[PDB]
RNA sequence: AAUUGUUGAAAGGGAAGGGCAUUUGAUCA
RNA sequence: AAUACUGCCAGCUGGGACUGAGGACUGCGACGUAAGUCAAGGAUGCUGGCAAUGGUUAUAUGCCGCCCGUCUUGAAACA
RNA sequence: CCCUGAAAAUGGAUGGCGCUCAAGCGUGUUACCUAUACUCUACCGUCAGGGUUGAUAUGAUGCCCUGACGAGUAGGCAGGCGUGGAGGUCAGUGACGAAGCCUAGACCGUAAGGUCGGGUCGAACGGCCUCUAGUGCAGAUCUUGGUGGUAGUAGCAAAUAU
RNA sequence: UUGGCGGAAAGGCCUUGGGUGCUUGCUGGCGAAUUGCAAUGUCAUUUUGCGUGGGGAUAAAUCAUUUGUAUACGACUUAGA
């Protein structure tokens, strides 16, 4: 149920990870750009890591789209919901970690009932 | 196309017959070398000799046992001299080399096989007449080999046995060209020389 | 709200596609393809095995025979890619081809959800295939050695270049 | 017949490389029979393929192919450039794969 | 943990070189293991196929103590105690139900090459 | 540089495959003959075959004809440069320096 | 978290760790 | 006369690889006397197989890859 | 061209293997391989030249068209993520489970980061527009706490002896 | 199945007589399909365990004690139904 869009290509799959990560414990996995006066990865040597760029971007007709098609969306309750009752074929619902089975049996009762996609539609059920 | 093919070493450079085994064993092709005693090189025998020397004189300082290992065998000497070829580090290399199996003489179970030659690796297609060459198995009893008399006589065995099964291929072999004669002068003779076969 | 809202949502309602000036013209085939030609097939169930070319359908696909007395290949449509066309060739002349046509070999779609997980022919197709094959050896006969080889399989042997071959 | 062969016999003899820099994106193939570029431009758009097995059944077969084409030529010896599907494992540099005969135009 | 220690022919059994003999660390999983199978029989286990399932040793918190050293210096001379658990269990595994059906998915052309290797062989 | 004497069929290939305008200081490709007139009116330049007439024979308004051409970006030589070493001289054996009438070729070669 | 013990998986011809592409194993809509 | 060499064809044609961007019409052209058509300001038609392709990670393979930060014209340094 | 002149200390350098009508030397001619170089195409960002209030229809800081470019230390400018608090709003979430932690499980964004699935867990927490700062660590022989190789190792040998 | 040759890595080769098939050397008959325009369209070999029949025999080493041609411990060398 998504309109019709060019096939979603990533130009870097992979994960930009900082340098000396896999070496030490204290470098997080979270990119970092290396300002020393000497580190190879600055000068972006050859058989290095490769820093972002500018150029690794994704089309803006393909941005923020999931492989289904359909855009992520936040909702917390049925009012939240209803935002997209006309929007169904480009968005869809989500629902937060912090709704109870109570209400999150209740949101899918409704976005059933309007025909909008879950993204989670197994989150907080019995087995 | 052969899964394996067998060299013989008589008359052959040492140095192009390893580059073309090697490009071989490289591409995929199983290869045995034999009888790599007569392997020839260009140059004296006494220049060969000071080469060998020199390669002697280099050895670890502090422990002779690591250093490099001076084999003196003629199939060897044709190994080392492809391995300084190929990139044994590798894995593919290490591949590569295990591909190959260098012997001395003609082994028994290759005696009874055909052996083949390097047209673009021979000393008669590729060196001057009248070029100084050496013999790799003088070279090496030369060097320190001490196989020399033993190799010869299982060679001269191996050569009566092999003048024994090409006189009998050969009477063979007439009596299958007389029988083809008799067969020719026929209506199928004609028709395949009229289509060539 | 965990999100607060899309400030513009993209209008749901679909665009036409412009208008293509793509038309489509017949095929045309290579100048060593002609009915009545020995073909040998490179791909499917009957590769190597020989077969004659009877019709050009406007499918893009031959019509071709497998001349039943001969090597068993029924009356089928093969691809111009998948065929070399040997030097020999026998005529077709007389012999009607005029019945095959794209929906002669219907599919009839399979169904989805019952798959064969475990364990025909039709009268009419072996009435025209024995038609065909009537008069299409009727024709081979008169010339020597063509139907032993039809019914032989083409191959590839040692030392056998197909770039020097004259197929 | 003793032999059932369709295609023709090649070897992957390494990737489309430089001194320092390969690029597994294409290959090359030696053909057999095959010495120069003249009779090399015959094999082209053809479709090659590499079967190998594996000890696992994926769809009841245990044997997986990789398939790709021939693009242009390289070198004076016949060497031909390859471009597949999916890039060969780079383990197999010297194992055989079949050239098949189409697309065919002779 | 067998750094700079010394060798002896008895662990030759096990394949292995340096061995030693330690006394309160086996005098300790002994009395553990006696403990074990009185467990045991108060469940109501036989000892005729009990054979100890799992055991480990962790390290507890250390006890620290002080030492003296030359020149008016105070360094570190604590102990290592240790955390053993341990269970024993009955032996029994004779044979299991083997995986699922494990379906297969086949080709239309798979399915007519086994239709007619089926025809053609008896 | 390499410089040359051209003629008139590589002229009109060299405008007809990599031939470019300036309007609006912008690259504005050349496929029909009314962008050249309105461009190029005011000095009798109404087609690309006009264009070509001014470039071929110097002429009162050549000029503004080379100077409305963008720059042609061509690419590396189909054939090769035919040379070792491009950096020296025509008779020393190099693309360096004046190549007369044999610019054709190189120029063709390189389009 | 540093550190440590068991279970389950993988690798180990004088290091490990990374990047470019793929096979295989595990897992995933 | 023919041929070698160079240059031209707004002469024809065989084979192979990459790319499919744009989304009712707007313009410049051709065929067609005329309807209408077209290779003409960005690819469509038909058909086949499956309901495996592909994402993450480990190993393996071919190639590349010196230790982070600072001082310095010069760092990986036996700073 | 080659040879004598021409002798230095760990064992080694046209990179080596090796090469002799060379795979050495000078010159003449073709084919072949490649740079993040050149030409075209797809995408991102920046800049420039423009169109688009004749609408229900909102973001003219919005949308679209065309062209060109994209390296970089110190440094400058601009656009954004995240942290502790305050105002407005979501009559926001939550003891049927809030925060936190774990998670070679998944999704989005080039990136800083965000989100979902599962386990542990037990009372608080989040999005949007702004204001405020005791607001982001990888080093400073950095301050405190804890923990590893060394390592079950050195050693537990003066003072006659059990 | 009879015999012979081969020790370098022989582990293979030749040969004698019979049996079991095929024989496309030549001439006929029968079936080939509904695997759908190609989707490797298997039949080869390298180990481990399992199950079925025939066939071959019922052994050593280490620790423990001790010996000394031996030694830091290892290890070597011995012995004791």
């Amino acid at each position: 149920a998504s309109l019709p869009h060019p096939k979603i290509v990533k130009k870097h799959t992979k994960k930009f990870k900082r340098h000396h990560s896999d070496r030490y414990h204290r470098v997080a996995e979270n990119w970092r750009k290396q300002k020393g006066i000497d580190s190879v990865v600055r000068r972006r040597f050859r058989g290095n890591i490769s820093q972002p760029k500018i150029g690794y971007g994704s089309n803006k007709k393909t941005k923020f789209l999931s492989p289904s098609g359909h855009k992520t969306f936040l909702v917390a309750n049925v009012k939240d919901l209803e935002t997209l009752t006309m929007h169904t074929k480009t968005y869809a619902a989500e629902i937060a970690h912090n709704i109870s089975a109570k209400n999150r049996v209740v949101i899918l009762a409704r976005a059933k009932a309007l025909g909008i996609k879950v993204t989670n539609p197994k989150g907080r059920l019995a087995l | 196309v052969e899964p394996v093919v067998v060299i013989d070493g008589k008359g052959h450079l040492v140095g192009r017959l390893a580059s073309v085994v090697a490009k071989q064993l490289l591409n995929g092709q199983k290869i045995v070398v034999v009888r790599a005693e007569e392997l020839n090189i260009s140059g004296e025998f006494f220049r060969n000799k000071l080469k060998y020397h020199d390669f002697l004189r280099k050895a670890t300082a502090f422990n002779k046992t690591r250093g490099p290992f001076h084999f003196r065998a003629p199939s060897r000497i044709f190994y080392k001299a492809l391995r300084g070829m190929v990139s044994h580090k590798t894995a593919r290399g290490k591949a590569a080399l295990e591909r190959l199996k260098v012997f001395e003489g003609i082994p028994p179970p290759y005696d009874k096989k055909k052996r083949v030659v390097v047209p673009q690796a021979l000393r008669v297609l590729r060196l001057k007449p009248g070029r100084k060459y050496t013999t790799l198995g003088k070279l090496s009893t030369s060097v320190g080999w001490k196989y020399e008399d033993v190799v010869a006589k299982l060679e001269a065995k191996r050569k009566v046995s092999s003048a024994e099964y090409y006189a009998k291929k050969r009477a063979f072999t007439k009596k299958v060209a007389s029988a083809n004669a008799t067969a020719a002068e026929s209506d199928v003779a004609k028709q395949l020389a009229a289509l060539g076969y | 709200t965990a999100q607060q809202a899309p400030k513009w949502y993209p209008s749901e309602d679909v665009a036409a596609p412009k208008k293509t000036r793509k038309a489509v013209r017949p095929q045309k085939l290579r100048a060593s393809l002609v009915p009545g030609t020995v073909l040998i097939l490179l791909a499917g169930r009957f590769r190597g095995k020989r077969v004659v070319y009877l019709k050009h359908l406007e499918d893009n696909t031959l019509l071709v025979t497998g001349p039943f007395k001969v090597n068993g290949v029924p009356l089928r449509r093969v691809n111009a890619r998948y065929v070399i066309a040997t030097s020999t060739k026998v005529s077709v002349e007389g012999v009607n081809v005029e019945k095959f046509n794209v929906e002669y070999f219907a599919k009839e779609k399979l169904t989805k959800k019952e798959k064969k997980e475990a364990n025909e022919i039709k009268t009419e197709r072996v009435e025209d295939q024995k038609v065909v094959d009537k008069a299409l050896l009727a024709e081979i006969k008169k010339t020597p050695l063509l139907k032993q080889y039809l019914s032989a399989s083409f191959s590839l042997k040692n030392g056998d270049k197909p770039h020097l071959l004259k197929f | 017949a003793e032999s059932h062969r369709l295609y023709v016999k090649g070897k992957h003899l390494s990737y489309q490389r430089s001194k320092r820099v390969n690029n597994p994106n294409v290959s090359l193939i030696k053909i057999e029979g095959v010495a120069t570029p003249q009779d090399a431009q015959f094999y082209l758009g053809k479709r090659i393929a590499y079967v190998y097995r594996a000890s696992k059944e994926v769809r009841g077969s245990k044997i997986r192919v990789m398939w790709g084409k021939v693009t242009r030529t390289h070198g004076n010896s016949g060497v031909v450039r390859a471009t597949f599907r999916n890039n060969l494992p780079a383990k197999t540099f010297g194992a055989s794969v079949r050239i098949f005969l189409y697309p065919s135009n002779i | 943990f067998n750094s700079s220690i010394g060798r002896t022919a008895q662990g030759k059994e096990f394949g292995v070189t340096k061995a030693r003999w330690p006394a309160k660390s086996v005098k300790f999983v002994q009395g553990l293991l006696q403990n074990a199978a009185a467990n045991a029989e108060a469940k109501g286990l036989d000892a005729t196929k009990l054979y100890v399932s799992h055991i480990q040793v962790n390290q507890a918190p250390k006890q620290r103590r002080r030492t003296y050293r030359a020149h008016g210096r105070i360094n570190k001379y604590e102990s290592s105690p240790s955390h053993i658990e341990l269970v024993v269990t009955e032996k029994e595994e004779a044979v299991a139900k083997a995986a699922e059906k494990k379906v297969v998915r086949l080709t239309s052309r798979q399915r007519g090459r086994i239709a007619a290797q089926k025809r053609i062989a008896a | 540089v390499a410089y040359g004497y051209p003629s008139y069929s590589t002229i009109r290939q060299l405008v007809y495959k990599r031939g470019f305008g300036k309007i609006n200081k912008q690259r504005v490709p050349l496929s029909d003959n009314a962008i050249i007139e309105a461009n190029l009116g005011k000095y009798g330049i109404l087609s690309i075959d006009d264009l070509i007439h001014e470039i071929i024979t110097v002429g009162p308004h050549f000029k503004q004809a080379n100077n409305f051409l963008w720059p042609f970006k061509l690419s590396n030589p189909s054939g090769g440069w035919g040379v070792p070493r491009k950096f020296k001289h025509f008779i020393q054996g190099g693309s360096f320096g004046n190549r007369e009438e044999f610019i054709n070729k190189l120029v063709k070669s390189m389009n």
